């Protein structure tokens, strides 16, 4: 399952930067 | 009113500038999870938690401290979920809509876990990390002090919507109803009546006080039998990271800054989509799908919320994506005229597109109603 969260904190940072 | 980029950074200030200094030990086990962590965050300071997050995950070898941290919020946020703890229960199958458990009082420290759950939340706002509980958007908007309106009824209890749309577009005095100013509640086999206003007992519901009877059973099915446990879990949010800090955010942007977002493949989203009195071909939807590709993913996942009601996806696509009576895919249909705006219903997933004239009017009116209105 980290796949799961480690996708949602990578796509959110790229947004915002 | 400005956007969520400016929103984050700010709130990312106040935490930075209002952060202790040093670190917190946190030890925990895969097994014992949820009350090594129930214990030793209950047992320190609300100021406290404000520290750096030091991860202690016993029986592997801590290297990456910002991966467990990942790691442990999101296990458990999902661990808060379990029947055992009776804290919380779903609106529909397939664990459609969360909404807390009324009958949650079983637990004799309902009150205690709470306010547990409102620390941890408010412990991933103030770091950064996301969490999957998968609180609702009315849930948020409690945080943010909104008032609950009518189209949140739909979202959380369509069948409840219904009757209050039958009671507002319908002469109830023809149709020969005696409604009061009451509503029972069974919570553990105990049966309790509440009264809407003063002395309703005895009021009738007529056409006059009907649009009032209508703004009290809103408000009171969005409390009912969890005036407790709301107020246990604000409690504890406000101590440790306090509540004004929101007060830029919507109920939307709450959820992204708890969830995070993904990037919604929508060569996933396009065939997984049915309609009604439209095809696939309608010069509409033709223009909907190029739209929806020229977005970023800010507004992409903002789509989601305002249709589904929720910027989470399930694990099997959006193939597998539920409502409120089961698997329900993703919908759009002709309803609405010319002047109107693109309205949902997260209940059914569906988007109530009106048949607009041209792709200016269509990209012009879908992002005011996906980022002006719920
Ligand atoms: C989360 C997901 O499914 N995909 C995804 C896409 C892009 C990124 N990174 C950037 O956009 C910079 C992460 C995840």
């Amino acid at each position: 399952d980290p796949a799961n969260w480690e996708c949602r904190y990578a796509a959110f940072n790229c947004f915002i930067q | 009113d400005r956007s969520f980029r400016w929103k984050y950074h700010q709130f990312r200030f106040l935490c930075h500038s209002n952060a202790l200094p040093s670190h917190v030990k946190i030890s925990v086990s895969r097994q014992t999870l949820f009350e090594d962590s129930f214990q030793q965050i209950m047992n320190m300071k609300p100021y406290d938690l404000r520290r750096r997050l030091y991860i202690i995950m016993r029986g592997e070898e801590g290297l990456d401290y910002g991966g467990i941290a990942r790691e442990w919020f999101f296990l458990l946020s999902h661990e808060v979920l379990n029947p055992m703890y009776c804290l919380f229960e779903y609106a529909g199958k397939n664990n459609y809509c969360l909404q807390i458990n009324p009958a949650s009082s079983i637990n004799p420290d309902h009150l205690t876990y709470f306010r547990f759950i409102g620390r941890f939340i408010a412990m991933a706002l103030y770091h950064g990390k996301f969490i999957d509980t998968g609180f609702t958007l009315p849930f948020y908007k409690r945080m943010l002090n909104k008032r609950p309106t009518l189209k949140d009824l739909e979202s959380i209890d369509p069948e409840f919507y219904n009757s209050i749309v039958w009671i507002k577009e319908n002469n109830l005095e023809e149709c020969g109803l005696e409604l009061y100013f009451i509503q029972d509640m069974e919570i553990l086999g105990k049966v309790t009546t509440h009264e809407l206003k003063e002395g309703g007992e005895s009021i009738r519901v007529t056409e006059e006080n009907k649009e009032e009877y209508i703004m009290l059973l809103t408000d009171w099915r969005f409390t009912r039998g969890v005036e407790e446990q709301t107020k246990a879990f604000l409690d504890g949010f406000n101590e440790v990271a306090p509540l004004e800090w929101l007060r830029y955010f919507d109920e939307k942007e709450l959820e992204l800054m708890l969830c995070g977002m993904q990037e919604i493949d929508m060569s996933d989203w396009q065939k997984s989509t049915i309609y009604r009195h439209y095809t696939k071909n309608s010069k509409q939807i033709q223009w909907f799908w190029q739209v929806v590709k020229e977005m970023d993913n800010e507004k992409r996942i903002r789509l989601l919320q305002f249709v589904t009601g929720t910027c989470r996806l399930p694990v099997g696509g959006f193939a597998e994506l539920i409502g409120s009576n089961g698997p329900q895919k993703f919908c759009i249909d002709k309803v609405g005229k010319e002047t109107w705006l693109p309205r949902s219903h997260t209940c059914f997933n569906r988007l109530d597109l009106p048949p607009y004239k041209s792709y200016e009017q269509l990209r012009e009116k879908l992002l005011y109603a996906i980022e002006e209105t719920e």
